[PDB]
């Protein structure tokens, strides 16, 4: 039973539990750690060298992972939260219901990309940045604005006919399905994604958005979509990678997992649809 | 090989790079005597923290995408 549902699809009383239990991690305290822990992996990930939570095979286990703990410090707070997803192949505009006053509130205005509307605008004393590298301490987007458009069903459609997981050099000049779908190579999904929301979203400081986990939580099930396209296809490499964590090597910061731990999502949760095997 | 160093005002902020928690690296970039982190794709590319998923060029190109970010505020170190 814990089943992560389309944003587009949550009832009124799930948006305000989600919201709510978002707030309270951020008045607790825990909520920035998560923020912390996301920039120093942007920060150390580099193509010549260690490599884990990015730019590398890890990239879809390793936030498979943080998104785990993250549902789980929410479910503390409220046991029926879990994370939704944010299908932005389908909800593509600023009109969506994502992006209303009373889910995550809407673009930034024109001036300093501040938000002005939504339980996490600056105004509402209630959504404070204080993990950053930018000095402002208001939540902002620029939705569309540095690029043009999100993906679209087709091109994510052409990232999910790939049938190699990963290939040689396994980092952000890789063919294969893990650099498209995180975008350094091809059509661009994930990278494009951050880019188009802007604002904190941009930056190695994403978290600060809570938008983060459901874009997250949507490339996570691209993961499993394309398993299911490709039952016989699996995460490479799988032994001896200099740099790069193996199948069943652990994966920091946690070191108690692996990517092996965490290819079967349906061990934590299941999602509202996802298409079984076919042709 | 290293690019080479750079150092102008843009939009009022002065920017400087040269050769040389996060990775220990090859290339530094100052805005405003503060020091940004910046990183080198394989392709050749370079990001910066504040704008990471969008490569530029060069690191004079991700130090001007950083003053643009942000807007005329300070950069905290990092
Ligand atoms: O990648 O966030
Ligand atoms: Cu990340
Ligand atoms: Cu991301
Ligand atoms: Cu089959
Ligand atoms: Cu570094």
């Amino acid at each position: 039973m814990t089943v992560r549902k389309n944003q587009a699809t949550l009832t009124a009383d799930e948006k305000r539990r989600f919201v709510a239990a978002v707030l309270e991690l951020k008045r607790s305290g825990r909520y920035d750690e998560f923020v912390r822990t996301h920039n120093e992996f942007i920060m150390s990930d580099t193509d010549s060298g260690e490599r884990t939570g990015h730019r590398s095979p890890s990239f879809l286990p390793w936030h498979r992972r943080f998104l785990l703990d993250f549902e789980q410090a929410l479910q503390s707070v409220d046991s029926s939260v879990t994370l939704p997803y944010w299908d932005w192949s389908a909800d593509r505009t600023v009109r969506a219901s994502l992006w209303a006053p009373d889910f995550l509130g809407g673009t930034g205005r024109s001036t300093d990309g501040r938000v002005m509307d939504g339980p996490f605008a600056a105004s509402t004393g209630n959504w404070p940045i204080n993990v950053r590298v930018d000095s402002r301490t208001y939540l902002r987007r620029s939705l569309g604005g540095s690029v043009a458009e999100l993906p679209t069903r087709a091109e994510v459609e052409s990232v999910l006919a790939i049938s190699a997981y990963d290939l040689p050099p396994y980092n952000s000049a890789s063919e294969g399905f893990r650099n498209h779908l995180e975008g350094w190579r091809g059509v661009n999904l994930h990278n494009r994604v951050h880019v188009w929301v802007g604002g904190q979203m941009a930056t190695g400081v994403s978290p600060n958005d809570p938008v983060f986990w459901l874009h997250h939580a949507y490339v996570d099930k691209l993961w499993a979509e394309w398993q299911r396209r490709h039952p016989d296809s699996a995460y490479v490499p799988t032994g001896g990678t200099p740099d790069v964590v193996d199948l069943n090597e652990t994966m920091k910061p946690w070191n108690t997992v692996r990517p092996a731990d965490l290819l079967d999502h349906t061990a934590y949760y299941t999602f509202d649809a996802l298409e079984h095997h076919h042709h | 090989a290293a690019p080479e160093s750079f150092d102008e005002v843009y939009k009022g902020r002065r920017i400087q790079g040269r050769p040389a928690h996060e990775h220990g690296g090859g290339y530094e970039v100052f805005v405003d005597g503060v020091q940004l982190h910046v990183m080198r794709n394989a392709d050749g590319s370079w990001i910066s923290v504040v704008s990471h998923y969008d490569p530029v060029p060069t690191p004079r190109a991700a130090a001007r995408a950083a003053v643009d970010e942000l807007q005329g505020a300070p950069l905290l170190p990092f």
